[PDB]
């Protein structure tokens, strides 16, 4: 049943929620990349493991840039032929009538004909 | 057209081997066919003159595309009255497929074909 999964999404969404209002934030924004917040804490006196975690725990500082994505959209590509093409090829878009067109191709020009 | 009179623009070679061209969809003879009609004997004014220019060749595929250049030609007026209705409609047919533009004449034209197919 979709409820089901509905409700295991909310309970775990209200975890989150609990915790971050615990710690002092309000935004996983604020949240995401801050490594310092993260110690390390050893099973005991009689396991006797040296397992380091540190290089894990190593925070590098950004600079000015923030820790996580600061863009809308897709990264765009380079225009191929397809849109001269597109722009040639308007009665076929606007009445679906034949059209015939004829160019010059290069090895430098990549999905010819994928857009159309 | 005689062998005795006069040279003419349409010869008999020149037809043939134009249709020849045309029909077949061969590069090579269609160059034949230019070979044939710009070398005969200056029968115009435009034959007189010649093309000199003084820059560097370039490589063909740097020109401007073909559709680009198609789209500057068209076909004048030929009124359904002397053509048949057959060869008007082939004509708007087959330049309306490479983007260029056709021509109508006098003589009306039928509102049925106001339609795509």
């Amino acid at each position: 049943t979709p409820e089901k999964v509905v409700n295991l999404f909310t309970f775990l969404a209200e975890e989150v929620r609990e915790i971050l209002a615990g710690l002092g934030f309000r935004s996983l924004n604020e949240v995401i990349g801050r490594t310092d917040l993260l110690h390390q804490v050893s099973r005991g006196a009689e396991h006797l493991d040296d397992l380091d975690l540190n290089p894990r725990l190593a925070q590098v500082d950004p600079g000015e840039n923030a820790r996580y994505c600061t863009l809308q959209g897709r990264n765009e590509v380079p225009d191929t032929l397809d849109a001269r093409i597109v722009a040639d090829a308007r009665p076929l878009f606007e009445e679906g009538e034949k059209m015939q067109l004829a160019y010059n191709a290069r090895n430098t020009q990549r999905a010819i004909g994928t857009r159309l | 057209f005689r062998k005795s009179g006069d040279r003419h623009g349409w010869e008999g070679g020149v037809i043939h081997t134009l249709q020849q061209a045309v029909t077949n969809d061969s590069y090579t003879t269609f160059k034949k066919y230019s070979e044939q009609v710009n070398k005969r004997p200056p029968m115009q004014l435009r034959d007189l003159l010649e093309l000199r220019s003084t820059k560097a060749p370039v490589p063909v595929d740097e020109v401007e595309s073909i559709t680009a250049i198609r789209k500057r030609f068209i076909t004048p007026g030929m009124s359904m009255g002397a053509l048949s209705p057959e060869a008007h409609g082939t004509l708007n047919v087959a330049m309306n497929r490479i983007g260029a533009k056709s021509d109508s004449g006098e003589g009306g034209e039928d509102p049925a074909r106001f339609r795509p197919d």
